Order: structure tokens, then sequence, then C-alpha cells
């Protein structure tokens, strides 16, 4: 409770998204995959650092 | 290659400069708090490590393919062993609150050099055994590109190369545990925030260059190796020395006995 | 004969001398100075 | 029964201490002063209440000046070059009581300032600690005695531990 | 970094950001050198290293004080306030 109890939850969720984003790179490249690789990582990481 | 040669020369110059400062201010309490003899040995090993990267540039003759790796391996193992022995001895001195001890000969100055030698003997014996049995040699590959010929060296042993890397990585790992144990030492005797960072710099550069070694072939592999070696050496040098060199040359008021007495007293 | 007895006695003396010295080496020695009526008594108590 | 050196023994936190009291010798100090070389620390006691007491009973000698002279003689001996001194300024209650009746200016021509315990203690201490000149090798620890609690033993224990640690570091050559 | 408030949080965040910078400068040379199927891998290693860094530096210590380690020792508000 000394730390902010909501920013911590948001940061943990963002870190989970950042971890899960790397799974899309492994795998045979497809049109929808390559369009969704970079933006997911970028958004998740910016959400964490912010 | 000119850029790499210039960077190696600059690294040698900066390595010499630090040694020149330590010799001019040997009596000062700050310089004496750090093990001076082990510092000189570490600096000499660092000079050797920086100079060992010049064997990767030029036409790969047979007399170079045998000295490209072992020189760097031994040079880096020397630095790691020096750091390890330098930290374990300060810990032994501080823990001995007891008036008397049996570890009097254990902290003796001569024993330190013997321990540094023991930690490099294993690297020396794998190298000699590797060179005697299956030495490296130069070969020309025309298969990769039908039109161009490449000149490279084939090691002849891949198990031997693996053992050197494994031993070096194992020693780097122990440098973490001894760094961790030393966090509670007083100021002027505590260095735990630089050893870990230097080890982490080394691990990240080498782990990052795994894809390239496995896929790329040609002149690029040697450039990657040179860059990795140079970056690791520079990181180790900077983290270990540039803080103390700055306190000694700039802000010289700290290099006084009263400061070190006040520092050691904080322990009690 | 007599040499053997002397050697045994010397070795028994030497062993006792070594251990007692090691035991003493583990003590801290302090000298208590002070002109009289300086409160030495209070510290001793 | 016997006179001479008196030995007291005690154990504090697994450390065995030995204390020798030499106040009963009443002879030339130089002859027996080279026998005590090799001790770890020297415990020294001074009473603050002697500032306004002519304990000596000689107009020329005031007890404070005599204590300062003895401390100067002991500290700068050739033998005790590397032995630390644990200085105990004692009797801070009566001294604090009498400061306002007779200020500290009686002992020293220089003014201590404020005629109160903190300032007076600082002036007497600084004047005692400035007597030493081998500042490179030896140091002085000062504690104002507290009767009720056990601060007296703990201070000695910590000082001895610090002296031992600094002695080992110097021998390794690090310090 | 000097401030000791909240379990040395400033020191921890500073240490975490340095790892990020080191990881990404090392990425550029590796990317240009790799060609083929392994061009994709040089991206996953970097992402994983950075993510593992930030999370561990910021949370490992508080988790120990909270659970699987002494509780009621420095848990008190007194410790968090200072
Ligand atoms: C590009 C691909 C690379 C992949 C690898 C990257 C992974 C991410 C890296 C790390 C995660 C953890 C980061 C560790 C940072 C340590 C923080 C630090 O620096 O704090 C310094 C000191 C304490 O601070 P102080 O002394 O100044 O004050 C204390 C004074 N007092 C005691 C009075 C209060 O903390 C200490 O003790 C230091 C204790 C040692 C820290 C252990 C870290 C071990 C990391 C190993 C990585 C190995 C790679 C794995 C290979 C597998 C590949 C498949
Ligand atoms: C501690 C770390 C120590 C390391 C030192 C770090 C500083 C090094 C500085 C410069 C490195 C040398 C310059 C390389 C030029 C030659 C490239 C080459 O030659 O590529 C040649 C052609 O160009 C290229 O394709 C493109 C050039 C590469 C651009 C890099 C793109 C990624 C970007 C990072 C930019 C963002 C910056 C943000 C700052 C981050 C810091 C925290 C062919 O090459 P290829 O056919 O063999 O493979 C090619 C494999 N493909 C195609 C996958 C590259
Ligand atoms: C297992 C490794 C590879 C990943 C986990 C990293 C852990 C072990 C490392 C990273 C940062 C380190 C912390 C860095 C700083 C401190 C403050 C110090 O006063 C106590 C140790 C402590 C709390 C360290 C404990 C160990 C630690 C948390
Ligand atoms: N070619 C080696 C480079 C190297 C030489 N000596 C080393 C010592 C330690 C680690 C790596 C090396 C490698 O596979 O990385």
């Amino acid at each position: 409770k000394a730390t902010n109890r909501e920013l911590s939850y948001l940061l943990l969720f963002s870190l989970l998204c950042c971890f899960s984003s790397s799974l899309f790179f492994i795998g045979e490249p497809q049109d929808w995959t390559c369009r969704l690789r970079q933006p997911a990582f970028g958004i998740s990481f910016v959400l964490c650092i912010s | 290659g000119i850029a790499l040669t210039l960077f190696a020369v600059l690294g040698i110059f900066l390595t010499a400069f630090v040694l020149g400062v330590f010799i001019k201010f040997r009596n000062t309490p700050i310089v004496k708090a750090t093990n001076r003899e082990l510092s000189y040995l570490l600096l000499f090993s660092l000079l050797c490590c920086f100079s060992s990267s010049l064997f990767f540039i030029g036409e790969p003759q047979d007399w170079t393919c045998r000295l490209r790796q072992p020189a760097f391996g031994i040079s880096f193992v020397l630095c790691i062993s020096c750091i390890l022995v330098k930290t374990n001895r300060v810990l032994l001195v501080f823990e001995a609150k007891i008036p008397t001890s049996f570890h009097r000969k254990w902290w003796g100055l001569n024993l330190q050099f013997l321990l540094v030698f023991l930690c490099t003997f294993m690297q020396i014996v794998i190298c000699v055994i590797w060179l005697y049995t299956a030495p490296p040699s130069s070969y020309r590959n025309q298969e990769l590109e039908d039109e161009i010929i490449f000149i490279t060296c084939h090691e002849g042993s891949l198990m031997a190369l693996g053992f050197l890397i494994g031993y070096t990585c194992l020693l780097a790992a122990i440098c973490f545990f001894f760094a961790f144990k030393s966090r509670k030492l007083p100021e002027n005797f505590n260095e735990a925030k630089f050893i870990t960072f230097s080890m982490l710099i080394f691990f990240i550069v080498w782990i990052s260059f795994i894809p390239a070694y496995a896929s790329t072939y040609g002149k690029f592999v040697s450039a990657v190796e040179v860059i990795a070696i140079l970056a690791a050496s520079f990181g180790l040098l900077a983290c270990i020395f540039f803080n103390k060199i700055y306190i000694i040359l700039f802000k010289p008021s700290r290099n006084t006995i009263e400061e070190v007495r006040c520092s050691t007293a904080a322990h009690a | 004969a007599e040499d053997k007895a002397a050697v045994e006695r010397s070795k028994m003396i030497d062993r006792n001398l070594r251990e007692d010295g090691e035991k003493a080496a583990k003590e801290v020695k302090l000298l208590l100075l002070g002109a009289g009526e300086s409160g030495k008594n209070t510290i001793v108590k | 029964k016997t006179t001479g050196i008196v030995e007291t023994h005690f154990t504090f936190k697994d450390l065995y201490f030995k204390m020798f009291d030499v106040g009963a010798q009443r002879s030339e100090r130089k002859k027996w002063i080279h026998c005590f070389e090799g001790v770890t620390a020297i415990i020294f006691c001074v009473a603050l209440s002697d500032y306004d007491l002519v304990l000596a009973e000689d107009e020329e000698m005031n007890r404070m000046h005599a204590s300062m002279k003895l401390f100067d003689s002991i500290c700068n001996n050739k033998w005790f070059t590397e032995t630390s001194i644990i200085l105990f300024l004692n009797k801070k209650d009566l001294f604090e009581e009498k400061i306002k009746r007779s200020p500290l200016t009686i002992c020293y021509p220089e003014y201590t300032g404020s005629n109160t315990y903190e300032e007076a203690a600082a002036y007497i201490q600084c004047q005692f600690e400035d007597l030493n000149r081998r500042k490179d090798t030896k140091e002085i620890y000062t504690h104002f005695t507290c009767s009720t609690d056990t601060k007296n033993v703990q201070f000695v224990f910590d000082a001895v531990t610090d002296v031992i640690i600094k002695n080992n570091l110097k021998e390794c050559g690090l310090y | 970094r000097k401030l000791p408030e909240n379990f040395n949080e400033a020191k921890f965040i500073t240490f975490s950001m340095l790892i990020f910078f080191i990881v990404w400068i090392s990425f550029i040379p590796a990317y240009a050198s790799t060609y083929g199927k392994f061009v994709s891998a040089v991206e996953v290693i970097a992402i994983l290293a950075a993510s593992f860094g930030l999370l561990a530096c910021i949370f490992f210590n508080k988790i120990y004080i909270i659970l699987f380690k002494p509780s009621r020792n420095t848990i008190e508000e007194v410790r968090c306030s200072t």
C-alpha cells in the first residue's frame, strides 16, 4: 500500500504482454504475423517504461 | 580494419595511463587500499588482452590460426583470477575480528601470486594439449561463393574450443558470488557494483553474437570477434579503474588518512 | 638409554609448552593507567 | 595480601580480557615501562571534577595540569608508538554541578565559553586530544562514563575490535 | 540515487535502465551480421533480456521481504516511510 496499488498491477500486466509478444516472432512468417510483430512490442514496452 | 587498429591503439594508451597514475601515487591511502601488486598484474594482463586482438586482422597464415584464441583466453582468465583473489583476501582480513588466527599465512603476499597461477594452469594445459594433437590450420573455401575465394582457419577441434569457453564462463559466474558476499564491506574496500556489471557486459556481448557466428561466414566473423573482444576489455577496464583514477586525480582531498580511518570505523 | 629418557622428557615438555602458548595467544591484554582518585575504581567495578 | 600488579579477568561476547593495574609500584616508571610493550590498548582515566580542585595540594600544580603532563609523557613513549589510548573522562555529574558555581576558566587562562557541560567538556577534551603527535599510527577514543547502563564495557569491546581490525589490515599492507 | 526511501528504489531503477541501454547498443552490430532464418532470433533475445532485467531489478527484493523470508521484519509502515 506504500507503493501505488494500481500502477503496479498495470506494470505487471504490461510486462506479461511484453513477454507474450515475443512468441509471434518464432513461427513461419505470414502476412498477418509480420504486420503484428513490431507494434505489439513497441506499445507494450512503452506502457511498461511510462 | 583501420578503425579497429586505431581503437586497439587507443585502448593500449589508456591502459598505460592508468598504470602510470598508480605508480606515481603508490603511497596515497586510496591506491594502497586496493591491492597494488595485483593491480599491476591486472593492468599487464589487460594490455595483453587488448593487444591479442591484432591477430584477427590480415591474411590468415598458419602461424596466426594457432595463436588467435588461446592468447585472449589466457589474458581474460588472468584478469578474472586477479579480481577473484583481490576480493577474497579483503574479506578474510575483515572477518578476522579474533585477536589470533591460523590464516596468517593464508593472507600472505606471496601466496596470492601462487593462487593466480593455479587459476590459469587449467587454461594453459587445455591449450597445450589442443595445439599438440589437433592444431588449427588455414584453408581456402571456394564452395560458399562459386566466383569468390575465402581464406579462413579450421580449428580441427570443437570440443577443445568448448572447454575454454566453458571454463571462462564458469570463472565469470563465481565472480558473481564473491561480488555478492562483499556488498557489506566498508568504503575504500567495497567493490560489488562494478564486478557484476563487467561480467554482465561480457555475457550480453557474447550471447548477442551467437546468431551471427552460427549463420554468417566470410570476413565478417573476424570483425564480430574483434568487436566483442574490444568491447569486453574496454568495459572491464572502465568499470574497474576509471572511478578511482578520477578520485585520485580530481578531488585529491579524499586521498587522506583521516578519510580512510573514518571509513573503516563505520564498520564498528 | 639415558638419551631416550631425556628425549622423551624433552618431547613431553615441548608439547605442554606449545599448547599453553597457543591458548595464551587468544587473549587481549589491556593496561589500566590513572592517577589515584580518577575513578579507576568505578571502571573496575 | 600482595601488592604490585593486580589482575582482573572477564569475558565479554567471547573475548577474554586481561587488565593490569600498576598504580601500586611506586618506583621509577622507565625501568618497568619497557616490560609492557606489546599490549593491544592502553586504558586511561581522567576526572573532570579536578578542574576546580587543588588535589595536588601544591599551588604550582593543579590536578588537571598534572593529568595532562602524565598523558603527554605516556602517549609519546618510544615503546608505545603503535598502541591506541581509550580515554575515559569521568565524574560528569559533580563537574556539571560546580561549573555554574565556579566556571572552567580557573584551570586555563583561555576562556572555555558558556560555563555549561557541553562546551566545557569539548574544551577539556580537545585540549587532551591535542597532546598527541603520532597521529599517523595511534588514535584516541573518548567516552563519558555512564554508571547505570553497560556502555562502559561495550565501548571498550568495540574499540578493541576496531584496533584489531586496523592492525590486521596494516600488516597485510592494505592500510 | 542517494535517497534511501522505499527499499532503495532509485538505485534499483537506475541499475535496470543501464541494462536496457547495454542490451540495445549490442543489438545493432549483431543484426547487420546475421542473414537468413536467424535474422528473426536477434530480435527475441534482445526483448527477453530487457524484460527479464526490468522486472527483476524492480521487484525481486520487495517480494522476499513480503513472502518466503522474514515477515514483520521491516514490513512495518515505519520501514516503508523511512
Ligand atoms: C542480450 C542477451 C543477454 C541475456 C542475459 C541478460 C539477463 C538480465 C540480467 C540480469 C537480471 C538481474 C540484474 C542484476 C543487477 C544487480 C544489482 C546491483 O548491481 O547492485 C549492486 C550490489 C549491491 O549494491 P551496493 O553494493 O552498491 O550497496 C550495498 C551496500 N549495503 C550492503 C551496505 C547496503 O548488488 C549485488 O550484490 C550483486 C549480486 C549479483 C547479481 C546477480 C546477477 C546474475 C545475472 C546473470 C546473467 C547470466 C546470463 C544467463 C545466460 C543464459 C543464456 C541462455
Ligand atoms: C557494447 C557494444 C559494442 C558494439 C559497438 C556499438 C557501436 C557500433 C556502431 C556501428 C556498427 C557498424 C555499422 C554497420 C554498417 C554496415 C551494415 C552492413 O554491412 O549490412 C549490409 C547492408 O546494410 C543493411 O543490410 C542494413 C544496415 C543495418 C541497419 C540496422 C537496423 C536496426 C537498427 C538500430 C537503429 C536504432 C538506433 C537506436 C539507438 C539504440 C541505443 C540504445 C549487408 O550486410 P549482410 O548481407 O552481411 O547482412 C544483412 C542482414 N540484414 C539485411 C538483416 C541487415
Ligand atoms: C537469479 C538471478 C540470475 C536473477 C535474480 C537477480 C537477483 C538474484 C539479484 C538482482 C538484484 C540483486 C539485489 C541488488 C541489491 C541488493 C541490496 C543489498 O543491500 C541486498 C542484496 C540485494 C537485495 C540484491 C539481492 C539479489 C538480487 C535481487
Ligand atoms: N570464437 C570464440 C571466441 C573466443 C575466443 N576466446 C574466447 C574466450 C572466451 C569466450 C569466447 C572466446 C567463440 O566461439 O566465441
